[PDB]
DNA sequence: AATGTTCCAGCGGAATCGGCAGCGGG
DNA sequence: CCCGCTGCCGATTCCGCTGGAACATT
């Protein structure tokens, strides 16, 4: 019930206020580590694949919201994110950006992965949020 | 007076006998019939149009409306018809070569024709696939009637059999041929062949439903069922009378006339008679002309009141239609 | 900054991946109209001016040859649209490019098809037309042949968006306003065309109206309608039909939303009440109902056309029952019972005070003509009440130092008519009128001109009654210059030192002749 | 989504084995991969020509792409067909062609295939499109890219995957290496040869659903229940011509106007009237009065009540049927009704009967819904939805009276002789395959024009009868039909 | 003249999207 | 009075269907 009304898109002080409270809730469950954490993880992931595929706004709005506390579910929807990312303008492509630093750490790549994504010419549009997110 | 103005009645034997279309049933390439297809049901429409003439001199004559194909310069750099070809859109191009070019190429029909392409036993011609604009009935040719014996024994051996004809029926050199059913038909005054149209392949269409009888959300209660189940003895059309023991038709809607021209004339005629008034209202025979008698509607109520309390919350209601006359008054 | 972005923009056109390079040439165009606007330096500001505005690189070219392509249409978009902005910005200083602005409008109209592209070249070209009001350019701009193109727009092509048509016919109004010299033999046929159209979306009984081509068409009638009057007195055909369509557009119909119909309506009576006058006095029980259900409505824009609306109104019935005060006489009393229960009424409404008490004041003048002593009896009865409350009451205790300048605007408007001024409210009208030059800085600005023309309105008032009264306004002055002169220099108010009366002066000493 | 098109990445093998044709003349498979390419450009260029398509090379030498992988060639990063992509393709027809492709790229090397569905998943990533199905189609024979290498094998396989959450479904067709399916590739975990209907199946068609009117059906006071009007079967037609000018092949931008009052001067749409002159006199009004004179109800159907489906006899007909099927959005509950509607209706084989009115401003017409059941087997036959069937109902006039003054039978033993005929020739009638030959000619004289070939096809009109295979099917009962009692008489 | 075809014009569904209001904070 | 978001709702674009008016033929 608690992870259900992130599919109740229609306000954000719903959906996304529930990914806030998941993404804490899953990074203390893994911190003071207890086996309910991969049950949780695996159940967010069921959502965000079930808004993958069919509202790629509410996807990344959520996903971005969850990886704020608990990058480490990014690692199984990074594929998504850099397919996603260049379809997005505006706030969602910074949140996109948000969520690929998560993880920056660890990729095995992710310079094929940018320039592919068209890296350079993205850090040259005019946004201060956006640039800043780029250089970081 | 009733049925007269809710009738044609008014109107027989004025109306001849429209059109005889002279063509051959051709079963194979030896067996011939000299036919003769009647047009028949048929949608009508008014034959006179509304002619734009300019205010405050009422002619026809004095304005005369251009058509220009300039260009798309930086000014509208008219161009003559003369100058100009049609083409076609093909992918994200479009395709030169207009009218002469094609009107060499195209598809030719090789005349008028009425040839049979065989028979289709069941109901593999199901009535909504009929794709017309009309409805044939073929008949015989006189003079000897060979032709209409023939097809007497054609239409007996369709109709004691389930059977149908599938035909390729064309009218002329330039109309672009079509293929059709042909129903055998149950006449006692006369015996016919109606022919309609029928599909081609790119023109039906696959369209995915997701079905109502394996649903969970919307499966109806049985009280529900019996609802509506009063509703709709309450509010029959049809009934077994006169101790005949067969059904009758009440409230025919294929005998009242089209209500558009008939309200088209009055309000053309109160128009001549005074120029001044507006618009008339409908005539209220008009309106008892298109409703269903007082005593189903009256049988109906009372399950319909059962329905309206009984089924689910009939709730979603948030659109209008507001015109500027009711707008700004 | 610019002309390094400027010079890639128009290599941008050239290069192939169209689509691609077009997102890349909207981001240079967004950047380099963000630099421009920024920049506040008449030295650099003025480079950039040149370079935008350049022949062989710079926006225009790039507008003009970008336009046989698709690909470019947000782009076209975002130069229209910035150069909306840049001509705000900039003034005049404009003038030179400003007929090579103008050709890439018109270009930009009939070549683009996409209305978001269309729209902002109109409102561009509706931009420039207002920035140069007055100046040589406008014999330039082909005004004659503009119109003609235009106003064949509404024939030789069927169906535009309506986005378009609303500016279409805003444009078409503002050649009336402007240049109207050009427009003489043009106009008649411009009011059949309004008068046509506004018709149809006013009058439709089949279809839904267009609400912004109304807006759009009663925008260009308020322009068309300077300059081309269209009077009672030499036109009682044409402006009643136009009076009932207003009326129609600002009455309460079925409760609208997207307020842009009764603004635009009411803004045109606010223009043009004087324009159509007989129809006014045919209606003034309900128009004084919409208009005053208008003043309330909350909404910004609304309340502050409807209010000048109501002003106009008001003004207007005044001059013409005053001409003829005898069988108008119920007209008299109901706007006096009007305003007396708005008086009597216990409201917070500061602004329904103020409109009761000026039109009070207004409706004076004719009430002398009935009885020619109520008008004593006025002036006694404002004095007195209007000494009761910015005199004695309250000396710092409220805050209803908002409806001083209506009070002295109706003293002024009372004390014209009457002659034998009652010369013992002489001491108490000076209070009032220097107090309220010592109350100048409470008000805030935009509050500021409407006290600066009581004060005006009233020195013109007693100075035109004889040297005697005229003494009056030496004392007030010298009064007022003692008090602002007396003041230190080095949940909360504030304390005026002495500057901000200036601009107080420098309204009644210098700016009164554009204002009285 | 009904504005999502539908996207298609063509992979085809260029390594060693499909530029010899085992030891054969009759096609190369790398010349029957481009067959089937050729043939889905021509059929998707007017079935769905809002598709995206793409071409993309793998196993050659030199390479092109946004990533720059070796022995990767885009030739077409995906768009919509056209006529310029088509030749393009054209130009690797045959052995001309495969030499042709020798040069240009030149075929042989070693490819990861996973550098290639990493290419296959950019160019999908790459486009502003909303995409309703992402398919790529593998063009190879190959069963094991990976012989010597089991990290290329396991890579592929997480790319494989890795596009498949993506909701790119990759399906492979085998060019058969002997030419036919006895090489049983083991990759059926990276899939989700059927290719004679690749090569030609759909000569023409199109797509679409839409609902065509969203009304709302009352029960005679306030008893709504919002539905949607479809439109099952519809008669297409050849798209309009474009009116093109000579000089340049440019789209010329029409504009009408009327003018000239015996002056000269534009007319605006308010300074004019709409008359007819009956007899001597002429009846003017203006515009909105010609349209405010055929208005008789708000858009919707009304229950005018119920008949059973025996006594609406269906020769009536008209105008082409649609059908009824409810829409839950614009009122909520109404799908609740409809099926408890169709369900009593169908026990009780009554249809509803209703005064349809489809837009604003049009006179109501009379319909009837007649129920359909939904049927569907375990082979999931679904050929027809379940809802309502709108057969239009003739008024007294749209009927016309004929002679009739005609009645004569046949003896009861022709009608013998017939039956033999029509049961020789009984045949079932379609599931589909009449397709227009007006249309199909057009399509084709269109693609020669576009593609300027050789000349072009001739459609083989399905509509035709086969009169040799009639006359032989028949044999010698035909002539005994036409002198049994009605010889000529001279 | 009867009709079928072509052409032009108008309405609506669906998706998108921008800004218009109104509603809290400063 | 400002200032700022943020729902959301109106209008555009793109299709597509229908209707009406014009065409050309025996």
């Amino acid at each position: 019930a608690l992870v259900n009304n992130m599919s109740f898109v229609r306000y954000k002080e719903v959906y996304a206020a529930a990914a806030e409270v998941l993404g804490l809730i899953l990074r203390y469950v893994m911190e003071r580590k207890n086996i309910l954490e991969e049950s949780l993880c695996e159940l967010v992931a069921k959502q965000l694949k079930q808004h993958q595929n069919t509202m790629e706004d509410k996807f990344i709005v959520c996903l971005n919201k969850v990886t704020k506390s608990f990058p480490p579910l990014a690692d199984r929807f990074m594929n998504a994110v850099f397919f996603l990312l260049p379809k997005f303008h505006g706030v969602l492509k910074t949140l996109c950006l948000e969520v690929v630093l998560c993880r920056v750490e660890g990729m095995t790549e992710l310079y094929f992965q940018l320039k592919s994504k068209d890296f350079v010419q993205v850090m040259r549009h005019r946004d201060d949020e956006r640039q800043k997110v780029c250089l970081d | 007076f009733s049925e007269s103005l809710r009738k044609l009645c008014v109107f027989k034997k004025i109306e001849r006998h429209s059109i005889h279309w002279p063509c051959r049933l051709t079963i194979g390439s030896n067996l011939s019939i000299r036919i003769a297809a009647y047009k028949s049901i048929l949608q009508e429409r008014v034959k006179k149009t509304w002619t734009v003439v300019d205010a405050k001199t009422l002619k026809k004559e004095d304005i005369q409306k251009e058509t220009v194909y300039c260009l798309n310069d930086d000014d509208e750099t008219e161009v003559l018809k003369e100058d100009i070809i049609q083409g076609f859109r093909y992918g994200s191009d479009i395709v030169p070569f207009s009218k002469v070019d094609e009107e060499q190429m195209k598809y030719k029909s090789e005349g008028k024709c009425f040839s049979v392409l065989g028979f289709c036993k069941s109901s593999q011609v199901q009535r909504r696939f009929f794709m017309g604009n009309q409805v044939l009935k073929v008949f015989a040719a006189r003079d000897d009637e060979a032709a209409a014996v023939a097809l007497s024994s054609l239409i007996h051996a369709l109709d004691d059999l389930d059977m149908v004809a599938i035909v390729r029926y064309a009218y002329d050199k330039r109309a672009n041929p079509q293929v059709g059913v042909a129903f055998p038909h149950i006449k006692h005054n006369y015996e016919c062949l109606v022919y309609v149209q029928l599909p081609f392949m790119e023109d039906l269409r696959q369209y995915m439903f997701s079905s109502l009888k394996n649903s969970k959300k919307y499966a109806p209660t049985e009280a529900q069922l019996n609802a509506v189940d009063a509703l709709i003895d309450s509010m029959s059309l049809a009934k077994k009378d006169e101790k005949t023991d067969t059904l009758e038709d009440l409230f025919p809607t294929t005998k009242i006339p089209n209500p558009r021209f008939q309200r088209l004339f009055q309000c053309l005629l109160h128009r001549a008679l005074h120029p001044r008034e507006p618009l008339p209202p409908i005539q209220q025979h008009i309106w008892n002309m298109l409703n269903p008698p007082a005593e189903v509607t009256t049988k109906s109520q009372i399950p319909l009141s059962k329905i309206k309390t009984l089924f689910p919350l009939i709730e979603a209601k948030k659109k209008d239609q507001v015109t500027a006359q009711e707008i700004f008054q | 900054g610019v002309r390094c972005s400027l010079l890639r923009l128009q290599e941008t056109l050239s290069a192939a991946d169209r689509c691609g390079a077009a997102l890349a040439g909207h981001q240079l165009i967004r950047g380099l109209g963000q630099e421009c606007v920024l920049s506040s330096s008449p030295a650099v500001l003025a480079l950039q001016t040149s370079l935008v505005f350049s022949r062989d690189f710079g926006l225009l070219v790039f507008v003009r040859k970008s336009l046989n392509s698709i690909e470019f249409r947000e782009c076209r978009e975002e130069i229209l649209k910035f150069l909306c902005i840049f001509l705000e910005k900039m003034g005049q200083k404009i003038a030179p490019y400003s007929v090579e602005i103008k050709n890439t409008c018109t270009s930009v109209y009939t070549k683009d098809r996409a209305a978001k592209c269309k729209i902002p070249a109109l409102d561009l070209l509706i931009k420039l037309l207002q920035t140069f009001r007055s100046s040589r350019l406008m014999d330039e701009f082909k005004i004659g042949e503009l119109f003609s193109k235009f106003y064949g727009e509404l024939a030789l092509k069927k169906k535009i968006p309506d986005t378009v048509l609303e500016k279409v016919y805003e444009l078409l109004g503002l050649l009336g306003e402007v240049h109207p010299s050009e427009m003489i033999n043009n106009a008649e046929n411009l009011f059949r065309a309004f008068l046509g159209e506004l018709k149809t979306q006013m009058t439709s009984a089949v279809r839904e109206p267009k609400l912004p081509v109304l807006a759009g068409c009663l925008k260009g009638l308020s322009s068309l309608l300077c300059n081309f009057t269209k009077s009672m007195e030499e036109d009682p055909q044409t402006s009643r039909e136009i009076f009932n369509f207003v009326l129609k557009a600002i009455r309460p119909q079925i409760d609208l939303k997207r307020y842009a119909v009764p603004s635009a309506g009411l803004r045109l009576f606010a223009l043009h009440a004087s324009q159509f006058s007989t129809c006014l006095l045919d209606n003034y029980v309900s128009l004084f109902e919409v208009l005053l259900k208008w003043c309330a409505h909350t909404n910004v824009e609304l309340k502050k056309a409807a209010l000048s609306a109501l002003e106009s109104f008001l003004k207007q019935v005044s001059n013409m029952v005053a001409k003829n005060a005898e069988m108008h006489k119920n007209k008299l009393q109901y706007f006096m019972e009007q305003f007396y229960g708005i008086i009597r009424n216990v409201d917070s409404n500061n602004k329904e005070l103020s409109i009761a008490i000026r039109g009070y004041g207004l409706f004076a003048g004719p009430c002398k003509v009935i009885n020619a002593k109520d008008v004593d009896f006025m002036y006694v009865e404002l004095i007195q009440r209007c000494k009761q409350m910015f005199l004695t009451q309250t000396d710092t205790g409220d805050d209803r130092v908002y409806q001083m300048p209506s009070f002295l605007q109706s003293v002024a408007s009372v004390l014209l008519y009457l002659d034998t001024v009652p010369e013992v409210y002489t001491p108490v009208l000076e209070h009032l009128v220097v107090m309220q030059i010592d109350s100048f800085p409470q008000y805030s600005p935009k509050m500021q001109l409407v006290c600066c023309r009581a004060i005006v309105k009233v020195f013109l008032a007693l100075a035109a009654k004889g040297p005697v009264l005229r003494n009056c306004i030496s004392t007030v002055v010298h009064q007022g210059l003692i008090r602002i002169c007396s003041k230190p220099v080095v949940g909360k108010w504030k304390v005026p030192t002495y500057k901000d009366y200036v601009d107080l002066f420098r309204h009644l000493l210098s700016s009164d002749q554009m204002m009285d | 989504k009904y504005s999502g098109r539908d996207s298609l990445i063509f992979l085809v093998d260029a390594s060693k084995a499909m530029f010899e044709s085992q030891s054969e003349d009759e096609l190369t498979p790398f010349d029957m991969s481009i067959q089937c390419i050729q043939s889905v450009y021509i059929s998707k260029i007017i079935s769905s020509d809002r598709d995206l398509l793409a071409v993309v090379f793998y196993g050659t030498e030199k390479d092109k792409n946004s990533v720059n992988f070796k022995n990767i060639y885009v030739l077409q990063e995906l768009d919509n067909p056209g006529a310029k992509r088509i030749l393009e393709l054209d130009q690797f027809k045959g052995q001309q062609g495969q030499k042709r492709f020798q040069d240009m790229m030149g075929h042989g090397s070693d490819y990861s295939l996973s550098e290639v569905l990493w290419v296959c998943a950019n160019l999908f990533s790459d486009v502003q499109f909303k995409m309703s199905h992402k398919r790529i189609m593998l063009f190879t024979n190959e069963d094991n890219p990976h012989g010597n290498d089991s990290a290329k094998a396991s890579r592929a396989r997480t790319k494989a995957g890795d596009l498949r959450d993506t909701g790119i479904f990759l399906d492979l067709m085998h060019l058969k290496k002997p030419g036919g399916f006895d090489i049983s590739l083991f990759y059926r975990d990276i899939i989700s040869s059927k290719l004679e209907d690749l090569l030609r199946k759909v000569r023409a068609k199109e797509t679409r659903k839409r609902a065509l009117s969203r009304l709302k059906l009352k029960l005679n006071k306030d008893i709504v229940i919002s539905v949607g009007i479809y439109n099952l079967v519809q008669k297409a037609l050849k798209p309009p011509p474009i009116k093109l000018y000579r000089e340049t092949n440019e789209p010329v931008k029409t504009k009408t106007r009327t003018f000239n009052t015996s002056t000269g001067g534009l007319l605006l749409p308010s300074d004019t009237k709409r008359s007819q002159i009956y007899g001597s006199r002429q009846i003017i009004l203006e515009k909105e009065e010609t349209e405010e004179l055929k208005r008789f109800d708000d858009p919707g159907l009304m229950l005018m009540g119920f008949k059973p489906l025996v006594l609406l006899k269906k020769h009536h007909y008209l105008r082409p049927s649609l059908f009824v099927y409810p829409e839950e959005s614009l009122v909520i509950g109404s799908s609740t009704l409809f099926s408890a509607l169709l369900i009593k209706c169908l026990e009780k084989e009554v249809a509803a009967l209703c005064r349809y009115t489809p837009r604003r401003n049009i006179p109501p017409y009379f319909v009837a819904l007649v129920p359909q059941e939904e049927e569907l087997d375990d082979q999931k036959i679904q050929v027809t939805p379940p809802g309502f069937q709108l057969v239009f109902l003739p008024f007294a006039d749209d009927k016309r009276k004929m002679p009739f003054t005609e009645k004569i039978m046949a003896t009861p033993e022709q009608v013998g002789k017939m039956k033999a005929i029509v049961e020789k020739l009984r045949f079932t009638y379609r599931s589909d395959s009449f397709e227009n030959p007006v249309l199909q000619q057009h399509f084709r004289n269109l693609e020669a024009l576009a593609l300027d070939l050789m000349e072009p096809e001739q459609a083989v009109d399905l509509t035709l009868p086969k009169v040799e295979a009639m006359n032989k099917r028949l044999g010698s009962l035909v002539d005994e039909f036409k002198e049994l009692v009605y010889p000529p008489d001279y």
